[PDB]
């Protein structure tokens, strides 16, 4: 036999509209349409009727725009932060194929789409033909990006750290907030060096924190290891840093999204001595998706 | 074992084969991924300096096929976007900087507007490598890649180019100062019982640091006043302050070799005040003699200006040599006399006419021998070897040997010889007076010949 | 396995 | 503009710091193994020769004689006060003390050589460690001619 009916969604601007990509599990890359907070979603629900002769008895057809946050792949732990409905058909029949117009006016999309370890945030259109025992359901995924402008305050990070009477350094990164294709311009200045340093590197670390209160799970992933020194410095030596963030394709910093999860980035500076002992200093940086002019 | 070297060169030839393969297909990012792998081999500490040098030469050859590929590709209109940025994505700093430097010089050729900034950038970003061996070779690769593209004065008049001779002098003087810092640091890396091995290892690498000085002299726009004020002032600041005998001795002699005699004449008192500061273990004698020998060859070279009359060489050198010797704590007596030889040799080739000068060195030599409360000097002693060679130069070099007999302080130096050397030296002079025939001898010179006979028989 | 020491502010 | 050449501006390095010798010099050699006693008393001692320029070490050069028990005492003291994960010693080989083996037992040369390297391995790790250099036991071990086990652990 097969299926009696097949649901297909086609957006009104399905030719001109820009798409975007998403890294899922095992290195797979999906491509869905791109949307922005405030935009209207509109199109056609097209029902292909497959079994000619037969009839489809339903108790109503609808389409939903859905934005939600899924935790630990646990269906019971899904949380919808946006839900809009358009009833397309009353209870009735379908003998042949038919389409239905829909439009969701100026749709609020407060958060950016994200697929992590213990968290997913996704938007989609869900068409539902309601039947007596089992609904025909079709999901249709969308990407939402949250944009921002150049920040009001952006101070350089500058810090004197060390181990007492062994190593003193002063590191400086040129900003606190870097856009996704920005550049870490910085320097490491050595004030006291009484250990034997083999090499030094800057690392980019992405923490994904899930849960509420004492319920807290942090998933850490070391996105970049970037060597910046090779060999022993002496005091008074300055080492330059120029690390292009474009190379590693990170997400924006996302802080307490719906009071459910965070995603934060850190600059972990690490020096390594001759006996492989490892001295470090972590510093949070905010990432943000820059709005291109237009 | 020494396998490490061949295993590495094997791997280099593998990755450079797959590199050029991709350069044939125009798969540039795939080419650079192999170029990076190749460059990976320069990260090793396991090779000695000679081995590393061989590996570097292998990898520098392959990098040229890449460099020329890009240069032509850019020159034919098809210029790769963000290529400068892209090579910096590399995780390891050694591949990153060799690629950055390679891509830098392509950009300077292809975009003359960005020359000043890129050169300034490439020398600055090399601060990344603090490891003496690997850093030296990187900073050398910087110097050799940039050779043809550094600013100068005999350049095409393209009024969209950036940077001038001043930036070229800063560029190399900075690279010099960093390479000399790395090369002197090599003294204290490793275990304390391999001191002789290190100083051997450093010696092999001395040419790398010296190349910076060579490059500065190849700049057409380095005139004498820039040499006075910028280049030599620059070099001397590192030389006196490195406080390292090996470096000081090499670099000072390296100055003399590399820069023209015109520059040396305008910088003699600066140069010789620097000699007086050097570390005690430096052979200062060799530096001074090397200079004098180069100014001697400059005197006898015709179709060239010669030595200006305002530059009073003899008065400068006599006075400085005496100050430089004063600065030493234990200079051998033979070495002090080795200098008196070159002072004579200078006065002979720079002022043949002025015999009074030749006698003033001899007069000063007497004062030296007299000042030193000297026990009888054997013919086997090195002092006697030098005093013999000193006195033999006027006798061997003058046309008329009568002129030697006219010297007032030539004979008084015979007092300080052995009995054996008086007999030998008296014979040697009198022998020459017969071998070339004698004219009638003047009053002062009649007296001289009998004084020579008296020391021969008694 | 490999020692990790946090650098303190001065 | 065709290349992003941004760096932060640097302070020129003072020429004394740039050329003058580095301040992280520390090498410890374990050498010259020697029997001390006769018969059942016998044990091997080693020379622990230190060279440094770190201010914390109260002698720039030192030489002392140490026993493998001393190395165990150092490691044991560091495990209590220091809160440093201390590296391993090359190992107490008890059954080597047993009589009528097919080798010279505790005084076998392939043993003493291999142990000697392990102690050098151990002491250079421990002595290079920052948190370890504070503790009084390490200096006591390297630079006092005899260890005073009845001591109050300081620093």
């Amino acid at each position: 036999f097969g299926p009696i009916c097949e649901i297909d969604i086609v957006l009104n601007d399905g030719e001109t509209r820009k798409m975007a990509e998403m890294k899922t599990e095992d290195g797979k890359v999906e491509k869905h349409y791109l949307f922005y907070d405030g935009e209207s979603v509109s199109g056609k629900v097209n029902l292909a009727f497959k079994q000619p002769g037969k009839r489809l008895e339903h108790q109503g057809i609808r389409i939903e725009f859905v934005g939600q946050i899924e935790l630990f792949n646990d269906k019971s732990n899904t949380h919808e932060f946006v839900n809009l409905v358009k009833e397309l058909a009353l209870p009735g029949e379908l003998t042949q194929s038919r389409s239905y117009d829909f439009e969701f006016m100026q749709v609020e999309k407060p958060y950016e789409s994200y697929i992590g370890a213990n968290v997913r945030l996704r938007y989609f259109l869900k068409v539902t033909i309601v039947r007596r025992l089992t609904d025909l359901v079709k999901e249709y995924d969308l990407i939402v990006h949250q944009l921002a402008t150049y920040p009001d305050v952006n101070n350089s990070i500058k810090m004197e750290v060390g181990i007492e009477d062994c190593l003193h350094i002063e590191f400086e990164y040129n900003k606190s907030k870097y856009h996704l294709k920005d550049v870490i311009v910085g320097k490491i200045y050595f004030l006291l060096v009484r250990i034997k340093i083999q090499h030094m590197e800057l690392q980019l670390i992405k923490k994904e924190i899930t849960g509420i209160g004492p319920s807290t799970t942090t998933e850490t992933e070391t996105i970049a290891k970037y060597e910046i020194m090779d060999g022993a410095p002496v005091k008074g030596e300055s080492i330059p840093i120029r690390l292009f963030l474009a190379g590693y394709d990170p997400t924006p910093t996302m802080r307490d999204v719906n009071k459910k999860f965070s995603v934060r980035y850190f600059l972990n500076l690490v020096l390594v001595d001759e006996e492989d002992r490892r001295y470090f200093k972590q510093q949070e940086i905010i990432l943000w998706r820059k709005a291109p002019e237009k | 074992g020494s396998k490490l070297l061949d295993e590495a060169i094997q791997a280099v030839k593998v990755q450079s084969f797959q590199m050029k393969r991709c350069l044939d297909k125009n798969k540039l990012m795939d080419a650079l991924k192999h170029a990076s792998n190749m460059l990976g081999e320069l990260r090793t500490s396991m090779l000695s300096p000679k081995s590393y040098y061989e590996l570097y030469m292998a990898i520098s050859d392959e990098l040229h096929y890449l460099e020329v590929y890009l240069t032509d590709e850019f020159a034919k209109g098809r210029k790769v976007a963000d290529l400068y940025e892209l090579v910096q994505y590399a995780g390891n700093i050694i591949p990153r900087l060799y690629l950055l430097i390679t891509v830098g010089v392509v950009y300077v050729k292809s975009f003359p507007q960005s020359r000043k900034d890129i050169l300034k950038d490439l020398v600055e970003m090399c601060r990344g490598v603090q490891h003496p061996l690997r850093g030296l070779f990187l900073r050398n690769y910087l110097l050799q890649c940039t050779r043809n593209i550094l600013p100068d004065e005999g350049e095409p008049t393209d009024e969209e180019t950036t940077g001038d001779i001043s930036d070229s002098m800063d560029f190399v003087l900075l690279n010099f100062a960093e390479m000399n810092k790395l090369w002197v640091r090599m003294q204290h890396q490793g275990h304390s019982r391999d001191r002789e091995k290190r100083e051997r290892e450093r010696q092999e690498l001395r040419i790398l640091v010296g190349t910076n000085l060579v490059r500065l002299s190849q700049l057409e726009g380095v005139n004498v006043e820039r040499y006075k004020q910028i280049v030599l002032t620059g070099i001397l600041e590192q030389v006196v302050n490195c406080r390292d005998a090996l470096a000081q001795e090499y670099l000072m002699e390296c100055i003399i070799q590399v820069f023209p005699d015109e520059f040396h004449l305008q910088t003699l008192n600066p140069f010789l005040r620097a000699c007086a500061e050097l570390h005690q273990n430096v052979n200062v004698k060799n530096i001074i003699i090397a200079l004098i020998d180069r100014l001697a060859l400059f005197a006898h070279r015709e179709d060239g200006p010669g030595i200006p009359a305002d530059i009073k060489l003899f008065d400068i050198f006599s006075q400085q040599v005496a100050t430089v010797i004063q600065s030493r704590q234990d200079m051998p007596s033979e070495d002090v006399v080795s200098l008196q030889v070159s002072l004579i040799n200078l006065a002979m080739k720079c002022y043949p006419d002025r015999v009074d000068y030749v006698d003033k060195v001899l007069e000063t030599t007497v004062e030296i021998f007299n000042k030193l409360n000297l026990e009888h000097i054997a013919t086997s002693s090195a002092v006697s070897k030098e005093l013999t060679r000193l006195l033999k130069i006027p006798v061997d070099t003058y046309n008329n040997i009568l002129t030697v007999l006219k010297l007032k302080h030539f004979h008084p130096l015979f007092e300080y010889f052995d009995y054996e050397s008086r007999k030998s030296m008296s014979c040697y002079v009198l022998s020459n007076v017969l071998d070339y025939n004698t004219e009638i001898v003047s009053q002062d010179q009649v007296d001289s010949i009998m004084n020579l006979v008296s020391t021969l028989i008694q | 396995q490999p020692e990790l020491y946090l650098l303190n502010t001065m | 503009t065709v290349a992003d050449t941004r760096r932060l501006i640097t302070k020129p390095q003072n020429l004394n710091d740039a050329y003058g010798p580095p301040s992280n010099f520390l090498e410890i050699d374990v050498s010259n193994p020697q029997t001390v006693g006769v018969g059942r008393g016998r044990f091997t001692t080693y020379e622990i020769r230190v060279k440094t320029n770190l201010p914390i070490f109260k002698l720039k050069e030192s030489t002392v004689r140490r026993r493998y028990s001393d190395f165990e005492w150092l490691r044991s003291e560091l495990e209590r006060e220091s809160k440093v994960v201390v590296p391993p010693l090359p190992g107490k080989a008890f059954l080597r003390q047993l009589p009528f083996r097919g080798d010279d037992g505790i005084f076998d040369d392939n043993f003493i050589e291999e142990r000697k390297q392990g102690l050098e391995q151990f002491i250079n790790k421990v002595a290079g460690h920052p948190l370890a250099q504070n503790e009084r036991c390490l200096h006591m071990f390297l630079q006092d001619e005899i260890i005073d086990k009845s001591y109050t652990p300081s620093k």
